[PDB]
Order: structure tokens, then sequence, then C-alpha cells
């Protein structure tokens, strides 16, 4: 989901459902979202060890 | 035998694997520190809680 | 291990990224680029209903 590359599922609601299954806490999962024209913008994280 | 050393209890679920805990890891759960800041500002303090 | 020699795991809830993404369904890429140079015929007995 930090991509388009995919034909979505066809009811609205299953695609919603599913995006933000998968996208809601991923260490990926995009901020906000995938801006049409912008880049996917992976959130960053306040450390890294 | 020496200065009385002193023990602290912090309940944790037993449902913590023992694997964070054969390491150097933090007692409370999640890395505190501010070597690990990004220094975005607000990152200690985030990098935490 | 990881880096630091930190036993790490994946297991199956890792994939949902990949696998739970609507690129599972869609094959019509496939489908169109099998077909050309067409094929005999395949006993259709469990191929028709």
């Amino acid at each position: 989901y930090l991509g388009r590359g995919a034909p979505p599922l066809l009811d609205n609601a299953a695609a919603v459902y599913l995006r933000n299954a998968v996208v809601a806490g991923n260490r990926l999962g995009p901020a906000q979202p995938l801006p049409v024209f912008g880049c996917a913008q992976v959130p960053r994280r306040a450390g890294m060890d | 035998h020496g200065q009385d050393a002193v023990c602290e209890f912090i309940a944790t679920p037993v449902a913590t694997d023992i694997n964070y805990f054969r390491r150097p890891c933090n007692p409370r759960g999640r890395a505190a520190g501010g070597v690990y800041a990004g220094d975005k500002e607000g990152d200690v303090i985030a990098l935490m809680y | 291990w990881g880096k630091d020699h930190q036993v790490l795991r994946l297991s199956m809830e890792n994939a949902v990224g990949t696998v739970c993404h609507p690129s599972l369904m869609n094959i019509d890429a496939a489908v169109g680029g099998v077909n050309h140079d067409p094929v005999e015929a395949a006993n259709p007995y469990g191929a028709y209903v």
C-alpha cells in the first residue's frame, strides 16, 4: 500500500476495510494517504538503534 | 559481604517472553535513551512514550 | 539472530502486507499473456459446465 500499481477491490468498503487493517500501524505504513503526486511518505520514527 | 544492594520490582505481564531479558535491554519495556533520538525536536519523549 | 545477536522472528502475520493486498486477485496480465499461441482441445470434461 506504499505504491499504486494495483486495481483495487471492487467493493469500496472492502478496499478501505482491508487497506487500513493492513496500513493501521505499519512501520512502513503510509503516514497520510498516498498523494496522487508526491512521495509515499514513510513515517519517520523518533529513534533508531 | 558488603553494602546491601536494593532490588526493585516492576510488575510485568507473565506473558512477556524471556528473550527480552536475555539481553542488555531496558527494565521498563522500551528504549528511553536520548542516544537514539533523531534531533527532530520532540524525538526524545516520543522516543519514549 | 538480527544484527547485535538479538534473536528475532518473522512468522506469517508478517506477510499480511504482501498477500492481503489486492494484487492477489489481479491476473489479467497473466490470463491474456498466456492466451497467445492458442492451445489444443483439452478434453473439456472438468473444464466445461
